[PDB]
């Protein structure tokens, strides 16, 4: 396998501009499979209580103190 | 005239708020700048809240209802 040169850091899809600079993973985020929400209002979304907990973990930690 | 009672985030209506500023982006800064103001006051720019706040109202929501009632200017630089 050819060695990764300095140029290989910048250039590819793993090149910094695509893999890190413009696109990068973030905190305070989650994902899961979606199910239909027919009883929801257009401005509402169903959030699994466990997911909402970890996402808001510092917030609930603050008010519970 | 009646649309209906709005629920939570959709109150106040965006249309009645857009009449208070130039653009939607201006409206964003408006409530944002004022939202930080109110929170600074809770842990002492320090003024307000001008409207009677329901307990635990996110200072962003309070700042929105303030803009609804014309309670603040609202100068663009």
């Amino acid at each position: 396998r050819p060695l990764k040169s300095l140029s290989d850091l910048l250039k590819g899809k793993q090149g910094r501009f695509r893999q890190n600079l413009l696109g990068k993973r973030v905190d305070y985020s989650g994902r899961s499979v979606i199910v239909v929400g027919p009883q929801l209002k257009l401005h509402q979304c169903g959030l699994p209580k466990l997911m909402a907990l970890e996402l808001f973990k510092p917030f609930v930690m603050k008010r519970l103190v | 005239s009646a649309y209906d009672t709005p629920l939570g985030i959709t109150n106040p209506p965006i249309d009645e708020l857009l009449s208070r500023a130039s653009s939607k982006y201006a409206l964003v800064i408006y409530a944002a700048k004022r939202a930080r103001q109110i929170n600074d006051y809770y842990n002492q720019e320090y003024v307000g809240p001008l409207v009677e706040p329901g307990l635990q109202e996110k200072p962003l929501s309070i700042a929105l209802r303030e803009i609804h009632g014309d309670l603040l200017e609202h100068t663009e630089g």
